[PDB]
Order: C-alpha cells, then structure tokens, then sequence
DNA sequence: AAAAAAAAAAAAAAAAAAAAAAAAAA
DNA sequence: TTTTTTTTTTTTTTTTTTTTTTTTTT
C-alpha cells in the first residue's frame, strides 16, 4: 500500500494538497519508491467505513485506488510526447537498428 | 458587571462648536497634566479628526489619516501623552513596539487552545481600524516586523497566506508613535538620522515629526517643578464632550475644497520650493482638510490652510 | 397512511408558481427548465422575492419558517412539472433534484445563532477557514436478503448506515445480515467547511465564534478558505451516532485520545429512556445545512469573438481601424499621474507581452518581459505599482524584505494536520502568468538575490532539502522599483555604478528606465496644480481616450495574435546585433539582448494588432533598448 | 433459569535527538 | 564577509489485560 499527494506543480499556487491510497498487487511491489513522482491507472472503488461515518457524522464513504498501470516521471519532460510505461525500453527490430 | 446621542446633545455640540476659539480649549483639554508643548497637542488634536477620505474608481483610495512620531531626550512625558490620546479615540490600541511577534500587529494563524483546530487571529493594527493606533518605544521594533508596518502607511492592507489560508484584511488606522535616543541627550549639531536610528524612508512617511528638547534653563525648570509640586500639593476642561464631538465629526462630517484653498495652496507649496517633496502637499492638504472639520464646517477656507502650512513649517523650523 | 393537508397546498402553490409567474410574459423558469433539458442540468433557482409577491408572502412565509417539513412536497410538485413539461429531464444517461434559494430580505450574524430557529430557511455571512474533500455520501440505499436474494431498494438514511428490517416476502423471517448493492445503490458529493465571524462583526476582545456548514451536491468547493462567502440554507441539528449503535466495532464507543471539558461533564443535557440508546445519554449540536453560496469578499481568437456582444465586437474592430491607436494606448495607461510617458509605455509592452516558443530539443525560450525603474525619491515610483496590481490580473504587489518565511521564493514548512512535509508559497511563486511588482528591491537578502538567478531566465524554482525536493514553477514577469546608492542620482556615474545590481542580475532586465526629476520654477507649478485639481472633483480631473474596461478588453483581444519574422526582419536583427556589440566593445552585451529586442518587437507588433514583423519595429525596439544603455 | 459471547477500562508525557532557519561576530 | 554562534520546533497516542459487570440465546 502506498499514498499519493498531488504533485506541487499542479497544486494551486497557496492551496493544501489533496491525497489517496493506492493498493499495489502482486507483479508491482516495490516499482514505485518514496520520493518519486507517478503516473498510476487503476479502478477508483468505495468502502463503509465504522470510523468515518462515527466522526464526520454522515453516512459517508471511505475511497481507494486499485493500481493497474505504472509510470515514471521523475525528471521526464519529454511526457509531451511519446508512448508506453518506459520511453527508455526497446524491442527487437530497435536493437537491431 | 463589577451612539443614539438626544436632540440636547445634538444643541449643546453646536453651541460648544460656536465658540470663539475651539482650538485652543481642546488644545489644553486632551492633556491637562501636559505643562506647554502646546504644540504637539495641536497635531494630535488635529490628527484625531483625519483629513476626508475618498476611493474614486479611476484613481483608486487616497489616503485620509495622520501619522505622528515623537521624538527627542529621554526623560521628556511622551509616554503619558500616548497614554492620554489612547483614551480619547473610540477604537484603538496601545502596544508598545519592544517585541512580541513579528505580525504581532497583524493576522497570526494559530492553533485553537482548548480545541485541535484552527483560528484566525487578528492583529493590533486591524483591530484599530477606522481609529488611532498607538506605538510605544518604537527604536526597539525589529527589522524583520518593520516591513509589515511598511505596506500599512502604504496601501493600508495586510495579506496573510498560510495553512491553505490567503485573504488580505484592512489596516486603515493612524500611527503615532514615541521613540528614543541612543544616549542620554539629542545633540543638535548631529542630525535626526544617526540618533534615532530608524530607516529614512520610515522617517520620511511620517505625516509629523516633532522634536521634544529638554535644555537646562532656569526659568523652564523652576516652572515646571512649581506646578508638579502644586500638583503633588493636596488643597474649562469637558470630561466626555470629546468622544462625542470626536464621534459626531468623524461620522458626519464630510468637507471639500474650493479654489480659495487652490490659490493659497499652490503659491505656498512654490513658495517652500523656492527640498519640499511632493509628500509636503499631500500632507497640507490632509491638515488643512482635517482643520476643516473643526470649527464643524463642510467647506475649506483661507483659515484653515494657513494653520495647516503654519504647522507643517513649525515642524519644519525643528 | 395518514396524510398532510398542509403540505398539498404547498404543494399545488409551488407548482402553480413554477407555471404561473412568467413577469419579466416569459415563462422564466419555464426557460429555466428548458435551459436545464438543453444543457443537462441537475438544480433549479428559485428567487425568493418573485416569490414574495405571490399570495402577499402567505407562501413565502409558510416555505420559510418550516422548510424543512415542506422540502419533499416541494420537490413532488417539481417532478409533475418536470413530467408536464420536459420528460427528457426525468432520467439520467433519475436525476436527484436540487432547489437553490437566494436574495432572502435580511441576513444573519453568526452570532444570532439560537435553536428557536432549527428547521427554518436563513442566509449567513462568514469567512471560510478550512475545506475537506469531496467524499461520497449514501443516498438510497439497496440491499439483498442473504437467504431469499430478495432485493430491497431505496431505504432512507438519516444520519447513519440504516439496513432494512422486514423482508420482502413475509414467508422469509429475517432482522438482519444484508449485503449492500454498493454498485445499484445512488450517492452524492459531501463536504465539510469550516467558517468563522468576519473582522467587523468581532468585539473588540473575542475569541471568534465557529460554525460547521454542509455543501451537498453541486455546491462543492464553491468556497474556498480564506474567502468571504454568503450561505444560504437550513439550519438543523446533529446527535452524535456513536453512541446510537453503529453496527462495526471500530467507534469502540466514543474512543478518544484527548480529554473532554470538565467543566460541562453533567452540565450538557443529554436525552435518556429511547430503546436504541438502552441506558446512553443522546447529545445535539447545531450544524448548518447550505444550498446556495455566493462571494462577497485562452489565446484562441475564435472564441473570445463568441463571447463578446455584437456591439463590443464592431466598437473593437472600429477602435483597431485608426492607424493613432498606439499613441492612444500608451496615454490610457495610469492617467492618474503626470509625466513619464516611456514609463507607460514599457508597462503597456510588459502587458502585452511576448510568444513563448519551445525548440524540438526541449528547451523553453522565455517570453515575459522584466522592468526596473530607478529614480530619486517622490518621483511616483510607487504610483505605477500601485496600478498595476490594480489592473493586471494574477498580479502581487511585495516589498524587498519580507516578514514571511518563504520570503520571495518558497520554503518547507511541516504539515499542520498531516504527516507529510509540504511547501508554502512566496510572491514570485503566487504571481504564476502574471505580475509581481516588487518595491524597496535593493534591501534584499543575498539568500534570495542567488534564489532569483534562476526564476529570472529558467523560470522555475528547484530546492533539495531533507525534507521534500521539487521543481516548482514561477513564470512571472518582474516590474522592480529601485533607490539609487547614496540617496541621490548622479548625472555623471553610470546606471552601474549608482546602483548595487551585479552584471547577473542587470543584465537579465529587458528595460531600465531612470526617471529624474528637477527643481525649476515652472515645472512645479504645473505639478502641485495637477495633483491638487483632484480632492474637488474625484471623476472629472482626468480624461483619457479610452476607460479601464476598454483598455482591458483590448489587450484581452491583441494577446490572442502570435507574430511571425518575415525575411527582411532577419537581416535587420542582425545587424543591430552587431553593431550593438560593436558599440559595447563583451561586458554588458549578450545573446540575451538579442532574445529581448525580439521580445520587444513581437510585443510591439501585437500592440498594432498585426501577425507580421516589420523592420520599423524592430528599429523602435533598437531605440528603446538604447536609451537604456 | 441457565449458557456463551463481548466488549469497557486505558492514559500521557516528559526527556532526548536531529535539522533549518533567523541573529550574532574575526 | 563568511565564518562561527544561537533559538526552536514537532517529534508524542495503536495499545492491554483478565476480571467484573452486561445483553443475548439455547
Ligand atoms: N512636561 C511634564 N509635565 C508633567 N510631568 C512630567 C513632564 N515631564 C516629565 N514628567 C514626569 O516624568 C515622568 C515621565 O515618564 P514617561 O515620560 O512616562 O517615561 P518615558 O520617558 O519612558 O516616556 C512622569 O512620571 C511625569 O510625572
Ligand atoms: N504626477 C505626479 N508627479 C509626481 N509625484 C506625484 C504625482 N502624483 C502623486 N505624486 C506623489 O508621489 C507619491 C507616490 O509615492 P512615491 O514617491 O512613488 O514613493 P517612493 O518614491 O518612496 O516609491 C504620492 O504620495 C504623491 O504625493
Ligand atoms: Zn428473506
């Protein structure tokens, strides 16, 4: 399990962040590290939550993120352009070239 | 525990206001206990009212109150004459500059005592909005806290941004304030600058500058320690006519000018021209409009720029 | 089932306010429900003073004092004239409806707060302080019988998780153990702000008083901290349901982690002798519930033609007609003051600014235009700051030392209600596509003259601390107002000299501009005239060609043009360049001037409203960076 | 009438270690 | 002037234990 705030670049000059729990499956354990910058894909889900419904005092629901897809940005301007989870991976006929 | 003014008191304002010479009465009311230095209770008795105020939509706000610093060796009364003008005002604040926190005069975002929350506390010069804000010991203000008092006498506004909180309040109140010499006397031949030790352009955006001079004369001396001990000998002062008048003139009153302060004005400000800056009119004008509103009027004349340029030419010859 | 009598004369009023008023006859909110079928909208505006002349407020006054009674019959009588007269709005891709009311007589202070009050329509004033997230709240509920399957669906929930009790089918006996359909079930968006007592309304000595407000729907993040807002809504009250048997074990009944007040232990009246409470003390508090708030404290040129009204669009294309208008423009800019006509110039080309471009390799070539103007003191320096923050949008007005930590740049300060490290924000951050007008610019800290090395001309601001480490961003153009050395200008030294600036620092300002003035006879006149016609007559002592929303809307207009270089403008570009290198001669002069004198010409030709370059341009930009230098 | 299960009851806080600012001086 | 000096600011609670006393549930 993992947390994301939202990146500084896209807060509001002056405003809190906002943030949300990711859930990371077998296969994407230990892609992503404290400190980086991502991209995640995934299926945003709702939960009952005791807790949450005991102090806001509304029938209010708990929200979480099932990660599917994973990419990196930390560092990459050229998000521009370009296409697939790792600009810098070749295929067959790129090595042979 | 331990407004709505009637019809008389409305007749008895005006035929108080009919007097000869309101000047002077309120002039040795304000501070009875103050022996001479009749002059600084003229600028205070004059800053208490503040020139009109106006916000046109092209030009945007100018600004309609007066700001004094007193100044001078040490062991003069200034601190009780703070003291005496904090009581006068309807809303104002006296707090002196020693320390404290830097927007200590300002919004500080504070954690709530008795609940884990959030509050947004103002500050000394918010909460004199619309009055006079009294300073005390202002040599010891740190450099870090000056600024802020910086966009105050300037734009008359303070933005706060933190915690996710970004507004801006409104200062809008006048500054007097009393400092200090480093030593034990004002030297004359040096100047202003090195014995205060305060920044020029602080200094210069003082509406008011006076100096107070203590020099070993017999006379002086004699007559001073005569009434303090009468005073300390146990054997045409209005107690809360003030307030009210004060109130009235502030709440009413609104004056204007004619070309009859046009050409007084202009000639007089060529005439100090013949190293006045352009504040030295801004700062007529405010004294002149203000004098306007006692002796209650609604329209400037002849008399009251001629107080305004004797004033601010008296301040000048110190 | 017993019925309301009441209620249906609400009811059929409503709807036959909703058919009838029709005043402007219009059929207003007639349009209004046509307006919602074509646009899809889910909420409805209802005036309360075109309701208070309907039956002399005997609606009015009913609505109001039991809106809470009343909501679910107002909200039928809408579906049967939702029914009538636009079924399309029935369904969804049903749409929960909402009723927003507004322009009530008289407001309230939220010290006027009482309980005699709870249940009836009021509007508030305040000042939000803090906002939480958008979370989803349950609205009609679905659940299945874990042995039959049967489904139930659309059970009410007041202020917790309620299931239902009866089974369907009587055959089945079943109290409890359902499963939640989360996906058939509807939800709505929730939030929660905090607001507290504006700086007026305090006492002189106070502790502000607090208030909880709820936004549902499509009101959310309509207000945001630090702003001045007006709800509108009703108040109601909240009991506190962890003592009324939430079903999980999680709210441990009423665990806490710091202590309650002593002094109100017993003193609070709590309501005993309920089943569901068993031997609990249930416990209220006053909330507010909001349906309506308001605030009382694109270079794409084919749609900005579509907003405008046609009488704005011809008096636009008769205003760039006239081959005068530049010398107009630069006569509009501040007529509040008297001289300096190259100062209005400079801020009218700062305004317009210059094209951003980026290269195939990746590197931005900067297109915001920085000014320093020097001069000694009462020379109006501070006048043109002053209007420009009040005019240019996005702009910050700041001074040379800063009281705040994040002086001008940024810095890291801890989280107040989290465990992360966050970032505050200085005035060059908070000034992002817009002005920052800095004033006192030579009492700066080193500390944030080496910061502003790379917000100048890399236009980002890069801190690694142990903390947090980002790269933020400040592509802010700069107006500087600076002091000469000494307190005087001296008309022999050089700009350099007289000044403090390093050659770093000077040489990324596109425009200096020295503004001196002199003690003759005459020209004083003319100036303590100027200044002194004002204070008689506010309005009528300046006249400009065009007002403050002409001028607005024409650089509005003019930024949407991009110019290109044509062949000719090439060549004479260059060879400036020369011969201003020749001239210097390298110490002040760098490619950098070269990037700013194309600045300058782009800037010039979107002031002529022109796609197209001409050397005349590029020869004014050459002049104008002359007199500079 | 006699079993099995399920929570309340917490409370508490000084004393030390590490890191970034905002004032002092060879 | 770049060195040393200096205040100071959150850092804290997620855990416990077997009785003793309550409600459900055959
Ligand atoms: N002109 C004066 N009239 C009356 N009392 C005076 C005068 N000058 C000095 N004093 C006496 O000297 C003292 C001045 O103290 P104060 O002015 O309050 O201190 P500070 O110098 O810090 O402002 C007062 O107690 C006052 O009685
Ligand atoms: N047209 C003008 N020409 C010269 N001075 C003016 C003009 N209009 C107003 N002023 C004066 O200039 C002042 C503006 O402040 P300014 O001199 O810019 O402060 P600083 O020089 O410290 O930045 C105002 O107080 C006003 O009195
Ligand atoms: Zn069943």
């Amino acid at each position: 399990r993992v947390t994301l705030q939202e990146a500084p670049g896209t807060v509001p000059p002056g405003r809190l962040p906002r943030h949300r729990e990711v859930i990371l499956l077998a296969d994407l354990v230990d892609v992503s590290k404290p400190g980086e910058e991502v991209e995640v894909t995934g299926i945003y889900k709702n939960n009952y939550d005791g807790n949450l419904n005991a102090k806001n005092g509304f029938p209010v629901f708990a929200t979480i993120i099932e990660a599917n897809s994973i990419k990196r940005r930390e560092g990459n301007t050229a998000n521009e352009g370009e296409e697939g989870l790792d600009v810098f991976s070749w295929t067959e006929e790129e090595e042979r070239e | 525990k331990v407004r709505q003014i009637t019809d008389q008191d409305l007749a008895k304002i005006r035929e108080v206001a009919a007097r000869e010479d309101l000047y002077s009465l309120l002039a040795r009311s304000i501070a009875p206990s103050i022996y001479e230095l009749e002059d600084v209770k003229k600028g205070i008795l004059l800053q208490l009212f503040g020139g009109t105020n106006k916000t046109f939509t092209k030009g945007g706000r100018y600004r309609g109150d007066i700001n004094i610093l007193l100044c001078g060796d040490p062991s003069t009364s200034k601190s009780q004459i703070l003291q005496y003008v904090h009581k006068i005002t309807p809303r104002g604040v006296y707090t002196s500059g020693k320390g404290s926190s830097a927007v200590g005069l300002t919004a500080y975002i504070t954690r709530d005592v008795d609940t884990k929350q959030l509050v947004l506390e103002s500050g000394a010069l918010v909460l004199s909005d619309g009055g006079v804000c009294c300073i005390d010991e202002f040599d010891k203000m740190s450099d870090s806290t000056r600024s802020v008092l910086h966009e105050v006498m300037e734009q008359q506004t303070i933005s706060i941004a933190k915690a996710g909180i970004i507004t801006t309040l409104n200062a809008r109140s006048s500054i007097l304030a009393s400092a200090n010499p480093i030593g034990s006397r004002y030297n004359p031949n040096l100047p202003v600058t090195e014995n205060i030790d305060l920044p020029p352009p602080l200094l210069s955006r003082f509406d008011l500058v006076y100096l107070v001079l203590d020099k070993v004369d017999e006379k002086n001396d004699r007559e001073l320690a005569k009434h303090l001990t009468n005073l300390y000998l146990e054997d045409v002062l209005p107690v809360e006519f003030l307030t009210m008048y004060i109130s009235y003139a502030k709440e009413h009153i609104h004056p204007i000018i004619t070309e009859a302060a046009k050409t007084e004005l202009v000639r007089a400000y060529v005439g100090m021209r013949k190293t006045a800056t352009t504040r030295q009119l801004e700062s007529m004008i405010r004294l002149a409009e203000a004098h306007a509103k006692m002796k209650l009027k609604n329209v400037v004349e002849l008399e009251d720029v001629q107080e305004a340029v004797r004033l601010i030419r008296s301040a000048i010859k110190d | 089932k017993v019925d309301d009598v009441t209620g249906e004369k609400v009811r059929e009023a409503f709807e036959q306010f909703l058919e009838d008023f029709s005043v402007q006859v219009e059929k207003v909110y007639r349009a209004q429900i046509e307006f919602m079928k074509i646009y899809d909208l889910n909420t409805i505006y209802i005036d309360y003073q075109h309701l208070s002349m309907r039956e002399n407020g005997a609606l009015a006054m009913a609505i109001s004092e039991q809106y809470y009674r009343f909501l679910p019959f107002l909200q039928k009588g809408l579906r049967r004239v939702v029914r009538k007269y636009a079924p399309e709005l029935l369904n969804t891709s049903e749409r929960v409806f909402q009723i927003s009311f507004f322009n009530l007589p008289t407001v309230h202070r939220i010290r006027d707060i009482r309980s005699e009050k709870i249940g009836s329509l009021l509007s508030i004033s305040g000042t939000v302080t803090r906002t939480s997230e958008v979370r989803p709240e349950l609205y009609k509920a679905s659940f299945t019988c874990d042995m039959c399957r049967a489904i139930v669906d659309n059970v009410e929930q007041s202020f917790k998780y309620t299931e239902p009790t009866f089974c369907p089918n009587p055959s089945c006996e079943n109290r409890a153990f359902w499963t939640l359909n989360v996906t058939r079930s509807r939800f709505l968006d929730w939030q929660k702000v905090r607001i507290q007592e504006n700086a007026n309304e305090i006492p002189t000595g106070s502790m502000p008083r607090t208030l909880d407000v709820i936004l549902r729907g499509d009101s959310v993040e309509r207000a945001k901290p630090g702003d001045r807002c007006k709800f509108t809504g009703v108040e109601i009250v909240v009991p506190d349901v962890t003592q009324l048997g939430l079903p999980g074990v999680k709210p441990s009944s009423t665990l806490d982690t710091r202590g309650i007040s002593k002094t109100t232990e017993g003193l609070n009246s709590g309501v005993t002798g309920l089943r569901s409470l068993g031997v609990r003390d249930l416990t209220y508090k006053i909330s507010f519930l909001a349906c309506h708030v308001i605030s009382i404290g694109e270079r794409d040129q084919e749609v900005f033609l579509n907003s405008l009204s046609s009488d704005e669009i011809n008096e636009l294309k008769e205003m760039v007609k006239d081959e005068h208008i530049y010398d107009k423009l630069v006569r509009s800019i501040a007529p509040a003051v008297f001289g300096h006509e190259a100062v209005k110039k400079g801020i009218l080309l700062q305004m317009l600014g210059g094209v951003h471009k980026s290269t195939v390799e990746g590197i931005k070539l900067r297109g915001d235009i920085n000014i320093c103007v020097v001069g000694d003191p009462s020379t109006s320096k501070s006048q043109f700051l002053k209007y420009v923050v009040g005019f240019a949008p996005r702009s910050v007005y700041t001074s040379g030392k800063a009281s705040s930590a994040a002086g001008l740049t940024a810095a890291v300060v801890r989280d107040e209600e989290g465990g992360d490290y966050t970032i505050e924000a200085g005035a060059l951050m908070l000034a992002d596509n817009g002005i920052c007008c800095i004033d006192e610019f030579d009492k700066m800290d080193i500390s944030d003259q080496v910061a502003i090395h790379e917000a100048m001309e890399q236009q980002t601001i890069s801190i690694a601390k142990a903390g947090i480490h980002a790269t933020l961003n400040a592509r802010t153009s700069i107006l500087a107002a600076a002091n000469p050395v000494g307190g005087r200008y001296n008309r022999k030294l050089s700009l350099r000299g007289n000044l403090n600036m390093t050659a770093p620092i000077m040489s990324r300002f596109d425009l200096f501009f020295v503004i001196l003035d002199d003690c003759n006879e005459k020209i004083d006149t003319e100036l303590a005239s100027h200044i002194v016609d004002l204070h008689m007559k506010r309005d009528e002592a300046i006249e400009p060609p065009f007002s403050a929303e002409q001028l607005r809307r024409y650089i509005k207009y003019a930024r949407t043009f991009k110019p290109i270089l044509t062949k000719e403008a090439r060549s004479y570009l260059v060879e400036k360049y020369k011969e201003l290198r020749k001239d210097d001669a390298s110490y002040r002069i760098t490619v950098r001037q070269l990037e700013s004198m194309i600045r300058l010409s782009e800037a010039i030709a979107r002031a002529n409203c022109v796609d197209e370059i001409t050397p005349s341009f590029i020869a004014e930009a050459y002049d104008l960076l002359r007199q500079s230098i």
